[PDB]
């Protein structure tokens, strides 16, 4: 017998161990494999993938494929379209974006986040909106002279159907928490009318578009977590 | 080059053939192309059948039509088919058919108009049944439209009781009748038909499946969905409407295990 | 030696006023957006070592996660035979959380690694003694004799793979092949287990559709050895999954809602997964 | 029979480089006659975003006109 | 002592462990192994050996040997001369075949099956049959016109006293599952009269035929179960 | 490293008019059947990988 | 002492082939005197299914007449 | 082979009478005193081979300390189901003499290693009889959903790293990377969670200040598997931690009071360190 | 199984183990290190750093900052102007200061230790203070004809404020233990006035001094062990 | 793919030398994949007390006026 001696740890079980354990079907041939379309690698592969946003979650519009439009129209405001906070995994809107639900299995995260957004209004319709992010700190952007001082671009609605909005990633730590936290704010993505969406003679004077996000090739999450965004009735059992 | 619009597109198959002036490009389903399969991949040992013209080209479903109400629509290839032509044929007198598909989805307006119909195409399509009093509960019937194709609603409103309307999808379409977000329906192959930008989508499709070869009339490999993710609008009209055609093509089609021709229930 | 593949590093770039513009595009197309910071404001250069190595399908499945919580009872009492034992039906939709990771893709192929742990306690006031507990759980796959009773022939496992614990020792454990009889494993099944033909039920059908009524991989029928005691124990056997050496095709969006049954299914009381939100507006 | 291979850079580790001392090195010795039984299959950051982000036929460049 | 730590499935008994055992009996000196004539080295080679099928196993015919004899007669009709499932393991008939016996040990199966027939009529008999193996999928032969349409083969009855008839390894998976199952269908094996067995002057005017079921060498069997096809009443003890 | 025997492939064949009768035999002689698909029908080339690698007594 | 072998392709491995990489490689080291407590004996697929399938004298080949 | 670095070794001196002066010096400089034997008095030649190979920090962080005891009650009685399991933050401020040592950096960086001591006792004179107890050690993330019940959905752990002891057995252990989200662990830190702008309380931020506001490494949620008993039973479970692979940045003085929350806050009960002595020539 | 043999100490679980623990954060992409100013990597660095003694903490004046101000005046006395006992993590005073705080966590310690003096006077007052280590065995020095007879320096005040005088390593065990103990006996530093501070016109006729205590570059200390200077209430609960 | 490495000089051992015999040599092999999980970090004396006990910009030397 060779002098062992056990240590901590000494069988316990792991979930998340990594060990060799004996085969229960021994010489099992297994089933020749062949080319699947589409394989992924990485979870992150998905997280780049544009997703919907929810931004109209509004009372009598969430839950409804009515959330996911965004109202625009003729008349000219100097109001936010709408106001997004930067938090992947927290807001009640992105939490649900393919991105979002990804974050959520994890406790880490960091990367740029790329916010894309389709107009679909009548070809005839012009205008200029402008997209922001403004990284956290100071009082957040009601207005447009104030979202127009942070990191911005003013799309011009035109052939070109999409137009894309990076939230560069600027952060004091490396990593942000994935569940809403102050210290890892995230910052204020806004919107606001450049000059208006002008439509002429018989021309659908109010609209939409829509608004995905994504992530951008230097996003990558940590620390693998359960997700809050799934219930289970305690299993029944036997007795 | 002479002026090769992105926009501009020709696509041909046996006798048939697309055209569009006004597409945005056409995608390849996660980047394969139709193939057949491979000495090292076959399973069936018999010599398969392949059609080749008789049975790749362009076949044209009935219009559907797109309403200010329309919630949505839906189909099951190779289902959606099985009445087409020699296509269908074939695809019944034999126990296994592969195939691969091009779906051009068409719907053109005016420069006036404001829309947005969300084209995906979603391998293994499966939708909850409507009748919470039991459990994946849908007819043969009920889940093989064809040409014809289902429907999405925004309501979901189960018969236990009544047993015939359990049977069948309970197509939500904020939910893709899966339980899922339509919102992330985009991480399947896809494409946008926004009005004011093109009129036409077109989606190259290769066989998938756990298996190189399997059982068309017992399953549908994919399954088109198309949601109206910006209603249609008119400045004339406050139910302005505007036709919707699907014309499919499946290729690289083989089949296996040829016998007496396959006649499922009907009404 | 070798390097970890980082995620991009960010380049410095400054200004512009070209005819290139990076920002716009026409997601019609099917494309998602492709910009990043360097295409829209000025940089810095930024050396990035960080590595998606966490979200690399093996570690994200990376865990034993429990699959179902089975009883049984060894008791002395009248109807407490059949008790003596259970039969588990082999599958990953008893729970949840593993469930919904691995619906993260329509096929997946992988290994197996099954972890049992074992829980006896006293029910009634019957805490008297009882000599220490010997387990066995055994796969019948599809076609082998099932046990009648906790002790009929077939716990013999001639050829029935078979695990006997000895409660107080460490959480047996053991590995399984990629047994599917597909090239892959299929989580979805868009058909049904064979095509009704002409002339039958109008119905035909509703009774076999779903992956479920294709599916099958056996039970697990578990039991103690030891004969009856004069005070009856109850014992809870958790079975735990690890998918290992896998891989996955075809995406799909996550299960948004509450779960029922083993198929899609939703349930009219839970299908409401976002939350209202005061206003489109509101930070 | 065993196999030597890089650890997974840890806290006071390597610069990130990973290139730093054979104090990173793990053996590995399968023990069973079925790969099965074996562990965790090595990190595999390969990936490839474009068959899920740009599936794409005619392939469009950031800085040119998506619809051309 | 050479510090270890236990792992999850330690001191466990896995009926298929494959591990080193202390021997009770040390320099044993076995005994000098000789050379057997008919060694074997794996049960599929047997499962190729042609048996014998209870065709009909019809009441009156079942459990005695007149099971194993195909009706066969001079009159001239359109009926099935037989009709089976391809279930090697399932059907009540084929399940207990060799090749059956064998299957049922397995929970998986893949291959082309050997039907082959030996028509034992009077030398003076002709006659022309037709078998025939039609996949899955559609309505089953019942008459001729259907069973033709499928994977068939023409015997003709003749110095050549037997007759292959082969079923092609056609199936959707690659696997079939031994237990009688819908998805893994297997399809169907009938038979005919081309024409009609022809006798002359004092000619025995009715006959049998056997049928014998063989694996092809393309089969494999696969995932060692325990067989039903044996019981045994719980034992006794001594208590 | 070595490659497991694997079970017979399946060579593409076709049609056939021949005095080479395949199909028809004579059980008496105390051999089994022995045709194949090929001997039969038309066939496709199949590469086959698998094995009875279960089936070896010493698994059974 | 030790004798490394190769392992029985599993899940994600190796081409059918398995004649790919190391890492399907398992070390055995017998531990006692005696053979019998030995594993399993390796893998043997050779067979000969014609001691059973057709122990016929005069060899006959398929295309020909089983009966001349 | 290598040799360890000695303290520095006594070289034999003697008289002087120059101008160089090592006695005398400046501290205002900041720099501390230098002159060491040799400067001061006549020394004789000495080979120093002793060696400062335990105050190296990894020496000195390289025990497992007890940094927490969780308790939690298996009990069959009415409001005994909230005892069946409890939820831990993960921390080492709930003792005071590992978070005493580490309070000597002001930052620091390393891996940790967590070992648990289960200790299971009757209460009252239920003293009868109970199967042996299994616990579970369930590490929740900040993010993750925590436990209702003893035994609601969340223990399944399909992802979130679990232990599953068996009581009697060697003490399970297990290890853990540097997680922290920054390029080091802060061990202070002047500053509050978020920045409170113009129109708000006169007082905000007295909720949000100090390290304890900004750190978060979320809870353990212990439990123990089997069902409850007749008779119920008692069990402390003892936290331990050892930070290895370390390193660490900025000293500063050493805790000198009693500690008061998680915060430097000292209580005007205990703030007088030192001890009255004589005179300030008493030897 | 490989024979192996359980030895003393087996599943024991030593607080000052050193093993293999499996890490319950697999592939945990850490956060990528970056240079910050003053690291540190031994303990005895710190026992270097020159800091304040609370030389006069006498009633009144203890805990507080009074406590670390030597008092010095114009007057001539023969008296110590302090005294204390060598012995770095027993006494009183010393066991308080960064040094004493230090020893304190272990139980053995070897080296010289540097005392140094900041005379805070007037630039106008002069000066010549004597400072003496005296190694134990003989008559604590309570005058100065006999402080002189052992290790001393004169300190002339002067330009160069600061002045140190030395603790030679002087022992006959090669370690001293850190807790009290008369084996270990250290020695008596004390101090007196060679001649008399001295002030002219205007000019503060009483001052301080402050006195620090470091270790030398000889000085190492062993055996880990926890220290007395803190206390904490036995933990809660809440059974 | 062990590595050996010196031991702590012990009671009757070496002269303080550590350089006598292969009788001071302890074998370390990593099981772990993740380097959190291996032992301690080897012992390093290295120290720089300066940056602590002199960290003045103008360097002064003993021998010297602290202020010139
Ligand atoms: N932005 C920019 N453009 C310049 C400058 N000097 C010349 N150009 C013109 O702008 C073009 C594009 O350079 P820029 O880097 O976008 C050059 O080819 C040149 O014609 C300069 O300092 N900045
Ligand atoms: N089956 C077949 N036989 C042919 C063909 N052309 C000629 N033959 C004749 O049929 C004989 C056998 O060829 P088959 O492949 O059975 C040939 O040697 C030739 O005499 C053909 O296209 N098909
Ligand atoms: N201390 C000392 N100084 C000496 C002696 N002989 C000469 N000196 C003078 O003192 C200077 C310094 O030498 P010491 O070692 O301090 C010499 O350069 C010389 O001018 C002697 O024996 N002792
Ligand atoms: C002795 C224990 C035997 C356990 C046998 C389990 C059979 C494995 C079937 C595969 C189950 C997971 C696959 C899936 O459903 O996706
Ligand atoms: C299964 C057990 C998981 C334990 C997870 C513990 C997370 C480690 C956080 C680091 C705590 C010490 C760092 C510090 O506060 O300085
Ligand atoms: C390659 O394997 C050569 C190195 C062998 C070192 C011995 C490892 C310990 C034994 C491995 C398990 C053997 C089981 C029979
Ligand atoms: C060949 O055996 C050389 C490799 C030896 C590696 C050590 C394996 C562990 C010891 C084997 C058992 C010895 C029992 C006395
Ligand atoms: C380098 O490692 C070569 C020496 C190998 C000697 C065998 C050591 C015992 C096995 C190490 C653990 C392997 C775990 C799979
Ligand atoms: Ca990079
Ligand atoms: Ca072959
Ligand atoms: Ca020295």
């Amino acid at each position: 017998g060779l002098p062992t001696m056990n240590t901590p740890g000494s069988n316990q079980f792991l979930t998340s161990d990594d060990f060799q354990s004996p085969c229960a079907l021994p010489n099992f041939d297994v089933t020749p494999p062949i080319h699947i379309p589409g394989e992924v690698k990485n979870m992150m592969e998905l997280a780049e993938i544009d997703t919907l946003i929810p931004m109209n979650a509004v009372d009598g519009k969430v839950n409804t494929m009515e959330m996911y439009q965004i109202p625009l129209n003729d008349n000219l405001s100097k109001a936010p379209i709408f106001c997004l906070s930067l938090s992947p995994a927290s807001d009640k809107r992105l939490s649900h974006t393919m991105l979002g639900e990804i974050l959520n299995y994890y406790t880490h995260w960091t990367g740029s986040i790329r916010f894309t957004f389709l107009f679909c209004g009548s070809m005839m319709a012009t205008g200029k909106l402008l997209l922001s992010y403004s990284p956290p700190g100071a009082k957040p952007p009601t207005n447009r002279k104030d979202a127009m001082l942070g990191t911005h671009i003013i799309w011009d609605l035109g052939l070109q159907s999409s137009c894309s909005m990076v939230a560069p990633w600027i952060s004091n730590t490396v990593y942000r928490r994935c569940a809403r936290d102050d210290f890892t704010e995230g910052g204020f993505i806004t919107c606001f009318y450049q000059t208006r969406i002008v439509v002429p003679a018989s021309t659908p004077t109010s609209m939409f578009m829509l608004g995905f996000v994504s992530a951008c090739p230097d996003f990558s999450v940590r620390l693998l977590k359960d997700t809050p965004h799934i219930s289970q009735s305690k299993l029944i059992g036997r007795t | 080059a002479c002026g090769y619009s992105d926009r501009v597109r020709q696509i041909t198959l046996g006798n048939s053939t697309i055209t569009t002036q006004e597409a945005a490009n056409a995608i390849v389903a996660y980047g394969e192309w139709p193939t057949y399969i491979n000495d090292s991949e076959a399973n069936p040992v018999d010599a398969p059948t392949e059609p080749d013209v008789s049975s790749n080209r362009f076949y044209t479903l009935e219009s559907v039509s797109w309403k200010t109400t329309s919630r949505g629509w839906w189909w099951k290839l190779p289902d959606c088919l099985k009445d087409m032509g020699m296509f269908g044929q074939n695809m019944y007198y034999h126990y296994l058919g592969r195939s691969g598909y091009t779906i051009h989805v068409q719907c053109n307006a005016s420069k006036f108009h404001q829309g947005a119909l969300g084209v995906f195409l979603i391998p293994e399509f499966v939708m909850a049944c409507n009748t919470e009093s039991k459990t994946s509960y849908v007819s043969y019937i009920n889940a093989n439209p064809g040409e014809r194709g289902g429907e999405f609603t925004n309501t979901y409103n189960p018969s236990n009781t009544d047993a015939s309307e359990g049977r069948k999808f309970a197509a939500l379409d904020y939910l893709l009748g899966s339980g899922v977000l339509a919102g992330n329906a985009f991480v399947y192959p896809h494409q946008i038909i926004n009005l004011r930008t093109n009129n036409s989508a077109t989606i190259v499709v290769p066989y998938v499946n756990s298996l190189v070869i399997d059982c068309m009339a017992k399953h549908n490999n994919w399954g088109i969905v198309i949601l109206p993710l910006a209603p249609l609008a008119f400045a004339a009209t406050s139910s302005p409407q505007v036709p919707i055609t699907v014309t499919i093509a499946p290729m690289c089609t083989e089949f296996n295990g040829l016998r007496n021709i396959t006649v499922p229930v009907h009404q | 030696v070798s390097q970890p593949p980082s995620t991009q590093s960010t380049e410095a770039t400054s200004g512009v006023n070209s005819q290139e513009v990076p920002a716009l595009t026409a997601v019609e197309t099917g494309a998602s957006g492709q910009a990043i910071p360097s295409d829209v404001v000025e940089t810095r250069h930024v050396v990035n070592y960080k590595t998606r190595s966490e979200s690399c399908l093996e570690s994200f499945f990376g865990r034993a996660a429990c699959v179902t919580i089975l009883s049984l009872t060894n008791s002395s009492k009248s109807g407490e035979e059949k008790k003596h034992f259970n039969i588990w039906n082999i599958t990953y939709t008893d729970t949840v959380q593993l469930r919904r990771k691995l619906e993260f893709f329509t096929y997946s192929r992988f290994d197996l690694e099954m972890t049992f742990v074992f829980t006896e306690n006293y029910p009634s006031t019957a805490s008297g003694e009882v000599r220490n507990q010997v387990y066995q759980i055994m796969y019948i796959p599809p076609g082998a004799p099932r046990p009648s009773s906790w002790d009929d022939y077939t716990w013999q496992s001639s050829s029935n793979p078979s695990i006997f614990y000895m409660y107080g020792n460490a959480p047996p454990r053991m590995s399984i092949p990629y047994v599917g009889i597909a090239n892959a494993y299929s989580h979805f099944y868009d058909g049904f287990a064979r095509v009704p033909l002409e002339g039958e039920n109008t119905d035909a059908g509703d009774t076999f559709y779903g992956l479920v009524s294709i599916n099958d991989f056996g039970v697990l029928a578990v039991r103690a050895v030891n004969r009856s005691n004069p005070h009856t124990i109850h014992t809870s056997v958790r079975v735990y999954m690890k998918p290992k050496h896998i891989r996955c095709w075809c995406p799909r969006p996550p299960r948004a809602v509450l779960y029922r049954g083993e198929g899609v299914d939703m349930i009219s009381s839970a299908i409401l997964p976002l939350t209202k939100v005061d206003s489109i507006t509101t930070f | 029979g065993a196999q030597v291979s890089t650890q997974k850079t840890g806290a006071h580790e390597n610069q990130n480089v990973a290139a730093n001392g054979s104090t990173i090195n793990y053996t590995t010795i399968n023990y069973y006659k079925d790969s099965a039984s074996n562990s965790a299959t090595r990190q595999d950051l390969s990936q490839d975003p474009s068959k899920f982000t740009e599936p794409v036929k005619d392939l469009m460049l950031k800085t040119a006109p998506a619809l051309n």
